[PDB]
């Protein structure tokens, strides 16, 4: 059969934002948290099966940062062209009243890898128990990202994922309601 | 504009791609340097040296190809990197199999009188390869089937949904049937008219 | 079992 493993890294200025991750067939195996300098496994059990020395990622990122500065000057300071994302909202499975589920906001096909995502419940920001992935790679060198919100379904609650990005004139709002 | 701080941005990405065919019988390493959205230089193990992709990458290909120890390490990386990492993760990636959860229900929208729009939801499964089909009695249905296609959830699971417009009649049974590598017999969930 | 990374090279100057 066919499989692909990708080691994907990036550095972005002026944000001073770096990223280092491994991908298997489009799913993240791990990334390195740059602030904590530690390997973060996408599913917790992976860290009991395998290891990765996070200092190696940090060494790579320092070289990436130096090389970005070289390329910025070599290109006569040509900046990136913003490409706005496409956004989809779905749930993890068919929703049943009062049975816990998860809302997924899928942000796709964008660059640079900076994006602001807010969950709104009845128009108000919700942060209870949200989580998110890092920026995942695409073959066209754009990025993907997922944001998650656990929730207790109700006929009285409505939800929106609000996405902001330098390539969008207005925020994107994608809606979900119990059917 | 939907967010502030509109200063110009400059992005540098590196991708080291290990491509595997028939287990590790054939392996191809492809290293790519990308500035903003444009790949500038690459190392392809089937070629064996760095090549510029755009004009911006020419100085790097020339410099790196002049370093013999570098080229030797890169040419051996299909073994020391690709095949090594394949082995590290094989038991929980290549061998990962998670069975789909399959449920059938009538859509809340019934857009056509005398008809019943049925939904087959298939969720939580891995890997992505799957077939989801509707049957009427013993016959596979191929008119009026709509598939949402394969959705990757970002957490090592997938889902999909397949809908069927039906005109139910007495003695008809509708079955959602799922083929997936996690099971050796198809999963089936029936709706009885 | 340890993942190994490929090292990033310095660009030409």
């Amino acid at each position: 059969e066919e499989h692909v493993i990708i080691q994907a890294e990036f550095y972005l200025n002026p944000d001073q934002s770096g990223e280092f991750m491994f991908d298997f067939d489009g799913d993240e195996i791990f990334h390195v948290d740059m602030a904590k300098k530690e390997t973060v496994w996408r599913l917790e059990e992976f860290g009991r099966f395998a290891s990765f020395e996070a200092q190696g990622a940090l060494a790579n990122i320092a070289v990436d940062k130096a090389n970005l500065e070289i390329m910025t000057k070599r290109s006569n300071y040509t900046p990136i062209t913003n490409v706005p994302p496409e956004v989809t909202v779905l749930t993890n499975s068919p929703v049943e009243l009062r049975e816990p589920n998860v809302l997924i906001c899928f942000i796709d096909k964008f660059t640079p890898p900076v994006v602001n995502v807010t969950w709104l419940r009845n128009g108000k920001p919700v942060t209870t128990g949200v989580s998110e992935t890092v920026f995942l790679p695409r073959e066209d060198h754009l990025f993907r990202k997922f944001h998650y919100l656990p929730f207790l379904p109700s006929t009285e609650d409505v939800y929106d994922c609000r996405v902001e990005h330098w390539g969008l004139d207005e925020p994107l709002l994608k809606h979900w309601e119990f059917d | 504009g939907s967010m502030g701080d509109t200063r110009p941005r400059f992005l540098w990405q590196l991708k080291f791609e290990c491509h595997f065919f028939n287990g590790t019988e054939r392996v191809r390493l492809l290293e790519r340097c990308i500035y903003n959205q444009e790949e500038s230089v690459r190392f392809d193990s089937d070629v064996g040296e760095y090549r510029a992709v755009t004009e911006l990458g020419r100085p790097d290909a020339e410099y790196w190809n002049s370093q013999k120890d570098l080229l030797e390490q890169r040419r051996a990386a299909v073994d020391t990197y690709c095949r090594h990492n394949y082995g590290v993760g094989e038991s929980f990636t290549v061998q990962r199999r998670v069975e789909p959860k399959v449920t059938v229900y009538p859509s809340k929208t019934q857009p056509l009188q005398h008809h019943n729009l049925l939904v087959c939801s298939v969720s939580g499964f891995y890997p992505g390869s799957i077939e989801v089909r509707w049957f009427r009695n013993g016959q596979e249905e191929k008119a009026g089937v709509v598939s949402t296609g394969l959705i990757q959830n970002g957490d090592w699971t997938f889902q999909t949904l397949v809908m069927l417009e039906t005109v139910p009649r007495s003695g008809e049974v509708y079955t959602c049937q799922v083929e997936h590598p996690s099971v050796t017999s198809p999963l089936t969930v029936e709706w009885r008219a | 079992p340890k993942y190994v990374k490929q090292n990033t090279l310095k660009l030409a100057t």
